[PDB]
């Protein structure tokens, strides 16, 4: 966390610094977007 | 044009030869975007100065 | 799926899910099987980089030159009446004797 | 024109001037006889 | 650089996904009509203006 990193999570290739989110994701929510729909964060698949 | 919007998804599916030709429609299209706003921040410029 | 003895007819053909499990497909490049493998919507060497969420590999029966007039758009006996793929269709083509 | 008995050579090749009439061409897809069908210029389904 | 500048006769030739790989030419290139035109008109706009 808090580091760059170039990272494939759940078959999403994506480069970016990894932070914890206090955001409250849906349990069908995962993959969210920002206002240029890229990908602003994402749940890890293996420990969510 | 290009089957994603995303470049890291194009590059971890086309072939290397094959995603080169839908990374050119997204380039050619994000030129156009681009050069679209520069044409119009050189216009706005002249109506502020 | 692709090993089993007999394939559900072209005319009812069965779909078999994959789901819950891990696909690794350089077991097709390890020995040889298929003789046409051909993938128009992604990379056949990056499907072990990449992977999929739902996995629907459909089985069947076809006449031999019939091979080249199954694909995205393509037109046919098959494709145009019995089985067809959609234009926007991303896959693979798996094909063997 | 398709089923004639015996075609010119590639040589001297025939032309035959197809005017004045009606071409249903699903009579192709009704029978399996060419081998190898593809319309490079126009779709064969919209052919009719 | 397609085959014909009509939309129906595009449609009516090629596959839906063999026309949309020529209707990309001519909205390209219709793009690239109509930006040169909202170009220029802002550009006489500001002569006007
Ligand atoms: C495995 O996956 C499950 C469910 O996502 C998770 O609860 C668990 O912590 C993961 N690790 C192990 C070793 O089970
Ligand atoms: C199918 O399975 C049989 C029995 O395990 C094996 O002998 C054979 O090599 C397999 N063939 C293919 C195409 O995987």
């Amino acid at each position: 966390k808090n580091k760059c990193v170039n990272f494939n999570f759940n078959g999403l290739t994506g480069t970016g610094v990894l932070t914890e989110s206090n955001k409250k994701f849906l349990p069908f929510q995962q993959f969210g977007r920002d206002i240029a729909d890229t990908t602003d964060a994402v749940r890890d698949p293996q420990t969510l | 044009g290009a089957i994603s919007s995303v470049l890291n998804d194009i590059l971890s599916r086309l072939d290397p030869p094959e995603a080169e030709v839908q990374i050119d429609r997204l380039i050619t299209g994000r030129l156009q975007s681009l050069q679209t706003y520069v044409t119009q921040q050189l216009i706005r410029a002249a109506e502020i100065r | 799926v692709f090993n089993a003895t007999r394939f559900a007819s072209v005319y009812a053909w069965n779909r078999k899910r994959i789901s819950n499990c891990v696909a690794d497909y350089s077991v097709l490049y390890n020995s040889a099987s298929f003789s046409t493998f051909k993938c128009y919507g992604v990379s056949p060497t990056k499907l072990n980089d990449l992977c999929f969420t739902n996995v629907y590999a459909d089985s069947f029966v076809i006449r031999g030159d019939e091979v080249r007039q199954i694909a995205p758009g393509q037109t046919g006996k098959i494709a145009d009446y019995n089985y067809k793929l959609p234009d926007d269709f991303t896959g693979c083509v798996i094909a063997w004797n």
